[PDB]
RNA sequence: CAUUGGUGAGCAGCGAAGGAUUUGGUGGAUUACUAGCUAAUAGCAAUCUAUUUCAAAGAAUUCAAACUUGGGGGAAUGCCUUGUUGA
């Protein structure tokens, strides 16, 4: 199916996932294939968690954790129905946000579910980690973005971004500027320290499906 | 020459006909318009699937084609049609009588050159519009300026210039003003082709010797001259991939590729199309791809690739030769024998005089392989003796196919011209089978047939013999020597019971097959040239030589019909899929549809071209015929399948509607004494009798939820006198003593209406309404129709107002009305008499 | 239920039972389905049952 | 003899897609998977079309004038059918999953919601002939952003407004000059939009969403354009809107939820007119009739249809079909009804001519394996896997007997004595035959001797012996009456698994696992002849078969057999895609039928598509489940490896094709086959076929009408028989008068006796001349009684139809007449009042 | 004496400028053929930008939300619910 790209943090490995079962972990630069899996359940996303060596893919119900060779190591009975995966890399925390309206942080070195947090607002429509802060910005179906932390069982702060569902958000590396596009054909550039929105492009001539910001302040919209 | 049953669908199996095709780019994709007689077809290029076909045949043949983005300009006889997606979006009739010869579009102008050297330039009306519409000017080329016009080109970056290339020189015409600007130096040869090169100002000119002239137009000087010797050059194309190659397709079947930088010939593809059918008639490199689409005149369109080089550093010096890529094709010669290959009407077999058996498809025109004549390795051990120069079989003159054992062994038996044996073929693998079937008396196979079960093949030779071969192991079993002339037809019943043969000694012979006896020997007058067996009715038909069709029932064993009326030889004929018509095409260029029951000709078509095969579909829907000239198969459909068809006699004019449309509307009532029932559903009586309990079971289990605020008159608020109509009509019927209109409305009323009015009759006063109602019902029972309905209306009256007339019994009016009622009901007990007799005797007969 | 379906309804039946159910006098028209037609008219009890 | 065609599909009422009414409101078009059933609810006559798709249907639309019918399956493949002809006009491929078709109310052009595009095409005329390409396009609009889920025409045909998972609705105009009049979009909902409708004067728009909200849009001020004036909401918590409809002339909004509820609101002002519960599964489609009186609801889980009249809360019909659960079949001893025993633990009596269920019995716990009638059509017996076999009385609807074993084995086949005193059942857990008496409830005996399970039982009627055939590779004939109690075995080459007995009772036909129908005489146990039936079988490759269909032998035998009532042909069917019709005295097949060409089953094709096979595995054995947008349609309730028990969700495999049972009809030349998609009923038309009988050059319709006008009735009738034309027989049959009926019926030939009996039976069950038909029947039975009582088997399925006519439609008129007579005698004879 | 066992040496017979077995690649079919792109009533297809903006419309369950859990025991500290103190 339609594939899905993740790069490693070194920028030296590439993890592709197709909507059917094709998951490939490859070296991309010297043209090697580290591990290829033909999972048959529809897979949604995948991240290299800490290395090129371990990666977690989200599957039809359960998240699975695979070795550097496709040797399946774990299946997570507690991470039900995820579509969004992430990994806080200094904290060694796998964050999974799903269709259950829940947000779970799972410490991957010990093996232990650090926190279960009940997003009230129903199935999560976007997710991006503030890297400089390591705080998860989720984006709900109401239009609200929510900054979340694994100690407080309450959202740290709720921002009303757009009318109707949030489609995709992405936070700059320096931890200062968030871009968020919503299905009312709109795109907001928000400031995160002091939480004042900067400027709001209002009529994109189709909804924006994805946003990303580089390490030079380049802002890419699809 | 029109018909009344059939109507032409399309002509199936053609790809190209020798008119140079045209290439049209859409976005980044390409299509290809090829000319097929009067219609054109629009092929994709990445896959060669048939996208479009022209929806209306032109009044004559198409001379030229050209294709802009969405629009296709087709130049037939005197006009130029502008089509989009197959539909004629504009017509452009020229003001001459001389035929149109060439056609070039560019800009806002359309330049059409009719054959007497006069170019008509048409202009777009509004510069936003989509095709040229208005006459603009009429240029002309006299003899002192040039010969016959060879081609009309346009070069890029030439404002209002039209490059007219004649047989002697190259001209440039300014088209807005209408003034000649240049005349080249006359070439000492005859020019046959032109082609604009993808560089500036350069046009390539192919002559009738072996010469390709690279000619400039800014200066007017022959830049290069490339000699093909002993050939005529037919089509030129350039490459635009990033390599500087040229393709010169000759009129001998060859296609030669040059590299213009090294002044070399890369390669030469030998004999891609037939020299006898024009050679290569168009070759086109697609625009930026290493793909050449070459179309010939032998009903074929191919396209080849240039694989990239096998070297690393050298590159353009080591060029791989061009290999094959996709292609479509058909028959080159006209088709000889056709046959419907399954009951879905999916596949046709078609064997043709270029010795090729194709399997055409009536659903998708890219499912149509050619059946392969590649022999199987022997099961004895010897070596098969033939020529080491491989060839095709002789042409096919008979075919039999049976899908009962398909994918297990062979199921086609084919009889070839002037050979002494038949071949087996396999429609699963689309290959030849491993058995060949001999006759064993030095006779050619004149006819063949197969069993229904798919086990036996009968070969009737040209000396009388019938040999019966098993098809799994292809082994000989029997031999029947009844005839001593040739055997022109064999068939076996669907029960494997009886077996008919017919032969040129005027003899039909009915054999048994489970025994090995002779049942009968009929002798007709003339020789017999064809037999068709309809197994579902056990009727076969024989086409004779006193020009008639003799229809013989095979069981009772005699002639039942003898259809007369053909005026020449009978070429082919076939049955209807149900056994009701015989369609026969004959050498007086006619196709007659005879009806078997009434015996007469019900339809006749005159064709322009004699028809050599006619086959009904195994389904009901299609007729497939094929003619003397034309490389396709004409498909017709059944107005009779989608409508009703009258059965009269037509032929003497052109060249009781009950019985005509063979439908019979039943009598409403036969006698005025016999009882009847109502004209309607047989459930109205039971519903009236039990109208309450059925609704009681229909109501749901629980109460539905409603609001509290609702309009009381919701039905009447669904937006957009004195008496009642039934009682008024009953009153007038009592006045006139005629209740016929009341009984009409009572039969008209629906279930509930009936119950509602009969309950709301008036029953308090001296009971005028009850008396009039019973009078109406007595008039109905005297009328003797709707007997169940009048009896059920009286039962409803007795269940509603039984207590009222029971209390007011022996009153004079109700007593008299009930007395007349009892008189007629007494008169109609005879139905119960009949039913009791029939039920008792039927029970005794069935059980005891 | 889950065990029978898993075992591909080959099993061994229930031992037996009894229960003294009741019945009620209704027309069989109202006993049968919900539909424009019918097939039987008599009551739901026999004359010796009433 | 053997020209059958697909007449009816019985026992399936609605499976998936779009339910339509006729324009008059009398006929109801509902999609079974490929075909389309049409029920005329007034005349009580159903049919189903012969053509079929390659996959399940997702859309239906009939024209206004009732001329054309477009049925679009899943994945684009439309078929355009001529309706009053029942014949396929054109096939057209739309390549995306088409969500909706709708003709315009004018009739000239139809719209198509396919992808995020709205396509508008022009209809082909019906008065013309067939073209290569009849569909001429009008326009294609592409304003939306996600898949378009609904489509509605304005009353005048110049506006369309569509509805999409964009969470938005959009008005397009048909005309380019009215683009400016109506080029707009409507936002504001929260989950989807599931309907957008015009008012009856198109100055209000109601848009309903999956969230559960209805917006009333109006063109008002605060130069001014299209506000929301009202926001009404359904306050359903877990339920979600699954299908909406709106009748604008009566202002009716009929909404169907995923809880089972449907609600009817009035909607300029949102008053709850009614709230009801169709079931306990989702409600998948709603439609109205043109008057606005009938509302047709359909659900796909359990596959049911419900036509409801809402002014008086009255179910016009409440039917529930069956899919992949039909273990057995029987006919009534008539062509009237068919009784099906189905895996849900149900028994249903279905009508034929109006394809609805008249009665359901629900006493067995587990699946009901087999069902028979007695030698009378008032009592039936059924045998099930809860280890019991029950009798049912089809006059007062009660199981009056429930026979059980002792050691509780579960019963597979049963057989019931002609003289209805003995019921014998055979299982696979015990391989002894258990026989009970019927009047007393006790068990008589256990006939033992079979090594290994008993597959089929049958009672030879006209001499009453028992034939039991078992995986012992053995037939065994028991004589269990007359104080002898004696056995005789016959040995076959393989383990026999179907059995049938001739109408005579003189021969047994057995069906073995080697692909052979063998036929044995029963006085002397010698084998008479066999039909080898292994090569005329269409077997299929499954999507999960790692071996070819040629090598696979799961489906190269027949597991159901039925002798005809003549005794001359056998119908045969098994676990494969072909039903075969064979001829016993000639041991050669008459015809083969292909039961389903639906690729959404499994054993249908022999050759799959290598474009579908990847080097991972087949592209069709990938979980398409967890892509779904519904928790309930995403979860998996399956068990590992189970088959043949429980619901169609509990097995994670594609439901295979099979024919579970076959029988010949007792009255007409038809046969029924209980298969995975229902009850396929095949029947013949002597109307359409031309099959004469002893013709000659003189016999002609013109000569026959000449004989009638010259008053030679015997000759006219005999010529019409030899032509065998149905309209000719009907013409002369109604043309001869009363006073010459007994003479003609005496001097009719013995060869044309069964033909005139068949004609009278069919014409009489559908004709209004009850007096003329009864006079004819009386004259024929009077003239030729001993001949029929002699040839009891040549006239069986003709005298049976004649008995049916007499009992069904003449005894009812006699009943009504006698009731009226006796009530009149009581009203006019008895004392009055006071 | 047989081999319904292997490995070889020769015939009879079949027999047109040879023959047999294995095998890599590409093309066409495997469902029934209405053309490409886009911001789409048109435009592009050698281009969408030095019109790409404005106007309009558009904000319930005051948060209803895991219908998504292998079986038993518990749950300090967490989390959920209810009450309480103090601001």
């Amino acid at each position: 199916g339609p594939y899905h790209i993740k790069y490693a943090k070194n920028g030296t490995h590439l993890l592709i996932t197709g909507r059917k079962g094709h998951v490939a972990s490859m070296d991309w630069r010297k043209g090697q294939l580290r591990a290829e899996l033909f999972l048959n359940e529809t897979c949604h996303s995948a991240t290299y968690l800490q290395n090129e060596q371990y990666f977690a893919v989200a599957q039809k119900k359960y998240t699975f954790i695979y070795d550097h060779e496709g040797t399946e190591l774990h299946r997570l009975k507690q991470h039900i129905e995820a579509r969004h995966l992430d990994f806080l890399p200094y904290h060694y925390l796998l964050v999974t946000a799903g269709e259950t309206g829940w947000l779970k942080y799972h410490d991957v070195s010990t093996g232990q579910l650090v926190s279960e947090l009940r997003t009230k607002a129903g199935p999560t429509m976007a997710m991006a980690q503030n890297p400089w802060n390591a705080v998860m910005h989720l984006g709900h179906s109401n239009g609200t973005v929510s900054l979340w932390s694994p100690s407080m069982p309450e959202p740290l702060v709720k921002l009303l971004s757009a009318r109707g569902p949030v489609n995709s958000i992405a936070i700059d590396r320096s931890g200062y500027y968030m871009a968020t596009t919503g299905a009312d054909r709109s795109m907001k550039i928000w400031d995160i320290r002091n939480f004042k929105q900067l400027h709001s492009v209002e009529s994109l001539p189709t909804p924006g499906t994805n946003v990303s910001i580089s390490d030079t302040g380049l802002l890419a919209l699809s | 020459k029109n018909s009344k049953i059939f109507s032409p669908f399309r002509i199936i199996g053609n790809v190209s006909n020798g008119v140079p095709f045209a290439t049209g780019t859409l976005g980044s994709t390409f299509y290809i318009v090829t000319c097929v007689g009067k219609t054109f077809q629009i092929y994709d290029a990445n896959t060669l699937h048939l996208l479009f076909v022209s929806e209306k045949e032109t009044p004559s043949s198409i001379v030229a084609l050209s294709a802009h983005f969405h629009y296709v300009y087709a130049a037939y006889e005197n006009k130029v049609g502008i089509y989009k997606r197959g539909i004629e979006e504009h017509l452009l009739e020229l003001e001459t009588d001389a035929n149109v010869e060439h056609l070039c579009i560019f800009g806002d102008y359309l330049c059409a050159s009719t054959d007497d050297n006069s170019i008509f330039i048409y202009k777009k009306s509004d510069p936003q519009d989509k095709y040229p519409s208005e006459f603009y000017t009429k240029l002309t080329v006299t003899e002192i300026q040039g010969g016959e016009i060879v081609s009309l080109q346009h070069l890029a970056t030439y404002l209002n210039k039209l490059t007219v290339v004649t047989k002697s020189n190259v001209l440039l015409f300014n088209v807005r003003t209408g003034k000649l600007v240049f005349t080249s130096n006359e070439f000492p040869d005859q020019i046959t082709t032109a082609e604009p090169a993808p560089v500036l100002d350069i046009i390539a000119l192919g002559t009738v010797t072996g010469e390709v002239i690279m000619f400039n137009m800014r200066k007017g000087k022959r830049i290069r001259t490339i000699k093909i010797p002993q050939s005529r050059i037919s089509s030129l194309s350039f490459r635009t991939d990033g390599s500087s190659h040229l393709s010169v397709g000759t009129s001998s079947g060859d296609l030669i590729f040059y590299d213009l930088d090294r002044r070399s010939r890369i390669h030469v593809l030998k004999n891609i199309h037939r020299e006898s059918y024009g050679g290569v008639t168009q070759a086109t490199f697609l625009n930026g791809q290493p793909i050449i689409v070459t179309s010939g005149g032998d009903n074929s369109l191919k396209e080849y690739v240039f694989d990239p080089s096998l070297s690393q550093g050298s590159g353009d010096v080591v060029v791989q030769p061009p290999r094959y890529l996709r292609s479509r094709g058909g028959h080159s010669q006209p088709p000889s024998y056709i046959a419907f290959a399954d009951s879905q009407s999916h596949f046709m077999l078609s064997a043709s005089k270029d010795r090729s058996l194709w399997s055409f498809s009536l659903r998708k025109d890219a499912q149509s392989q050619e059946m392969s004549q590649r022999l199987h390795k022997k099961q004895d051990g010897g070596r098969v003796g033939g020529s080491t120069i491989k060839s095709k079989f002789p042409e096919i003159v008979a075919l039999a196919i049976e899908n009962a054992r398909i994918g297990e062994w062979e199921n086609i038996i084919t009889a070839h011209k002037d050979e002494k044996f038949a071949r087996t073929w396999d429609m699963r693998n689309k290959r030849v089978g491993r058995w060949t079937f001999d006759t064993t008396d030095d006779g050619f196979v004149k006819s063949v047939a197969m069993s229904q079960c798919g086990n036996f093949g009968f070969i009737g030779s040209s000396n009388g013999s019938i040999t019966i071969y098993n098809m799994q192991s292809g082994i000989l079993r029997k031999k029947y020597k009844l005839h001593k002339r040739a055997v022109t037809g064999i068939s076996l019943d669907g029960m494997n019971r009886k077996m008919v043969s017919c032969g040129l000694d005027g003899i039909v012979g009915f054999y048994d097959f489970n025994k090995s006896t002779l049942l009968g020997k009929l002798k007709l007058d003339a020789p017999i040239t064809a037999m068709v067996y309809h197994r579902s009715s056990d009727l076969f038909a024989l086409a004779l030589d006193d020009l008639s069709i003799v229809v013989i029932d095979a069981v009772t064993q005699r002639v039942v019909r003898q259809l007369w009326g053909h005026s020449n030889r009978i070429t082919a004929f076939d049955f209807s899929p149900e056994g009701r018509w015989i369609v026969s095409a004959s050498l007086d260029s006619t196709i007659r549809t005879w009806d078997l029951p009434t015996g007469g000709c019900i339809d006749g078509i005159i064709v322009d071209n004699v028809a050599t095969n006619v086959k009904f579909s195994p389904n009901g829907d299609l007729l497939a015929t094929t003619h003397v000239t034309g490389n396709g198969i004409c498909i017709w459909t059944n107005r009779a399948q989608f409508k009703t068809v009258s059965t009269r006699t037509i032929d003497e004019s052109e060249f009781l509607n009950d019985i005509d449309f063979n439908t019979y509307t039943s009598l409403e009532q036969i006698d005025k004494e016999l009882l009847t029932l109502s004209i309607g559903p047989r459930s109205k009586m039971n519903t009236l009798l039990h109208l309450d309990v059925i609704r009681k079971r229909s109501k749901p289990k629980e109460a539905p939820k409603k609001s509290e605020k609702l309009p009381f008159f919701l039905q009447l608020s669904g937006e957009k006198g004195f008496e009642s109509h039934f009682t008024k009509q009953l009153r007038e019927g009592s006045q006139s003593k005629d209740y016929s209109s009341l009984l009409a409305t009572l039969i008209n009323f629906s279930p509930a209406a009936v119950d509602l009015e009969i309950r709301s009759l008036n029953s308090f006063e001296p009971f005028d309404e009850i008396v009039w109602f019973i009078d109406a019902l007595t008039q109905g029972l005297k009328s003797n129709k709707n007997f169940e309905l009048y009896e059920t209306f009286m039962s409803l009256l007795f269940k509603a107002h039984g207590d009222v007339i029971h209390a007011n019994n022996k009153n004079q009016d109700i007593a008299s009305a009930l007395q007349n009622w009892e008189d007629v009901h007494k008169k109609e007990d005879r139905l119960d008499d009949l039913v009791k007799f029939c039920m008792g005797v039927a029970a005794f007969v069935t059980t005891a | 239920y889950k065990l029978d379906v898993l075992s591909s309804v080959h099993f061994v039946p229930k031992p037996a039972s009894t229960s003294l159910e009741i019945r009620v006098e209704t027309p069989t028209i109202s006993m049968e389905d919900a539909q424009p037609l019918y097939m039987s008219n008599a009551s739901s009890l026999a004359p010796q049952e009433i | 003899k053997s020209d059958f065609k697909f007449s009816n599909l019985l026992g399936t009422v609605y499976r998936q897609g779009n339910i339509t009414f006729s324009d008059d409101g009398k006929q109801l078009l509902s999609p079974v998977g490929n075909r389309v059933s049409v029920f005329d609810l007034i005349n009580n006559k159903s049919f189903t079309f012969e053509y079929e798709h390659r996959k399940n249907i997702a859309a239906i639309d009939l024209n206004k004038q009732g001329t054309l019918l477009i049925s679009i399956d899943e994945d684009g493949r439309a078929i355009l059918v001529n309706f009053k002809a029942r014949n396929v006009l054109h096939h057209f491929n739309f390549k995306e999953k088409c969500s909706a078709v709708k003709f315009s109310p004018d009739g000239r052009l139809f719209a198509l919601a396919s992808g995020r595009f709205l396509q508008i095409w022009k209809t082909p005329d019906v008065n013309k002939d067939r073209q290569f390409a009849p569909f001429v396009r009008h326009r294609v609009h592409a304003g939306h952003f996600q898949d378009i889920t609904s489509l509605t025409w304005s009353q005048d045909s110049r506006f369309i407004l569509t509805t999409s998972k964009d969470l938005s609705a959009k008005i397009w105009s048909v005309d380019s000059e009215e683009k400016n009049l109506a080029a707009t979009t409507f936002n504001g909902h929260r989950d989807y939009v599931m309907g957008a409708f015009f008012s009856h004067d198109q100055e209000k728009i109601y848009t309903v969403s999956k969230d559960g909200a209805v917006f009333v849009w109006e063109f008002t001020k605060r130069k001014y354009s299209w506000r929301i004036t009202k926001k009404h909401f359904f306050y359903a918590n877990q339920a979600k809107v699954k299908c909406v409809t709106f009748h604008p002339a009566t202002r009716l909004l009929a909404v169907g939820f995923t809880s089972g509820e449907f609600r009817l609101y009035d909607l300029p002002d949102f008053t709850l007119i009614q709230q009801l519960s169709m079931g306990q599964n989702p409600v998948n489609t709603v439609s109205v009739n043109q008057t606005g009186e009938w509302l047709a609801f359909g659900s796909s889980k359990l596959g049911q249809l419900l036509v409801y009249e809402w002014q008086s809360e009255s179910y016009i019909l409440k039917q529930q079909g069956h899919f992949d659960s039909t273990n057995s079949l029987a006919y009534s001893p008539d062509g009237s009804r068919v009784v099906t025993a189905s895996e849900d633990g149900k028994i249903k009596v279905w009508d034929i001519t109006s394809g609805f269920c008249l009665a359901t019995f629900e006493e067995h716990t587990s699946s009901v394996t087999a069902v028979q009638f007695a030698k009378r059509g008032q009592v039936m017996f059924s045998s099930s896997l809860d280890g019991t076999v029950r009798a049912w009385d089809l006059i007062r609807y009660r199981n009056f007997r429930t026979f059980t074993g002792t050691e509780r084995i579960q019963f597979n086949c049963l057989a019931v004595d002609p003289s209805g005193e003995v019921v014998c059942a055979g299982s696979l857990d015990n391989f002894d035959i258990h026989v009970w008496s019927v009047q007393t409830g006790q068990l008589l005996d256990a006939l033992s001797g079979h090594e290994g399970p008993v597959s089929c039982l049958s009672f030879s009627q006209e001499n009453s012996v028992l034939a039991s055939a078992s995986w012992d590779k053995t037939i065994r004939i028991w004589s269990i009456f007359g104080r002898s109690q004696q056995v005789e075995p016959i040995e076959v080459y393989s383990d026999v698994l179907a059995l049938s007995m001739r109408p005579d009772g003189k021969e047994v036909a057995v069906s073995t696992l080697k692909g052979q129908i063998s036929i044995f005489n029963i006085e002397d146990a010698k084998q008479v002849g066999n039909i080898d039936c292994r090569k005329d079988i269409i077997s299929g490759r499954f999507n999960q078969d790692r071996f070819t269909a040629k090598n696979s032998e799961r489906s190269k035998f027949f597991t159901t057999i039925h002798y005809s009532f003549d005794g001359m042909a056998i119908v045969a069917g098994g676990n494969n895609n072909s039903i075969c019709l064979y001829d016993v005295p000639n041991e050669v097949l008459l015809k083969r039928f292909i039961v389903s060409r639906n690729m959404a089953l499994n054993g249908t094709l022999e050759f799959l598509n290598s474009k579908k096979m990847t080097e991972a595995g087949s592209l069709d054995l990938i979980d398409d489940a967890g892509e779904n947008s519904d928790l309930e349609d995403r979860i998996d309730n399956s068990l590992p490896g189970s088959q043949r028990g429980g619901d169609l969700s509990t097995r994670k495999m594609r439901p295979e094709v099979r024919v579970t049972s076959v029988q010949f009809s007792p009255t007409a030349n038809a046969f029924a086959a209980a298969s995975t998609e229902g009850l396929l009923i095949y029947s013949t038309n002597d109307t359409i076929l031309f099959d004469p009988f002893d013709l000659d050059v003189d016999v002609t319709p013109h000569s026959t009408v000449e004989a009638l006008r010259e008053k030679q009735f015997l000759n006219a009738l005999v010529m019409a028989f030899r032509l065998n034309e149905e309209y000719l027989i009907n013409k002369v049959y109604e043309a001869i008068p009363i006073k010459e009926i007994p003479l003609v019926a005496s001097n009719i030939p013995a060869i044309y006796l069964p033909r005139i009996l068949k004609f009278i039976g069919d014409f009489a069950i559908e004709s209004q001349h009850i007096e003329f038909n009864l006079i004819w029947i009386k004259a024929l039975l009077s003239a030729s009684g001993g001949y029929i009582n002699e040839h009891k088997y040549l006239f069986s399925t003709a005298m049976r139809s004649i008995q049916r006519f007499i009992v069904r439609v003449a005894k009812e008129v006699v009943n009504t007449t006698t009731d009226n007579k006796y009530t009149y005698r009581f009203l006019v004879s008895t004392d009055g009042s006071m």
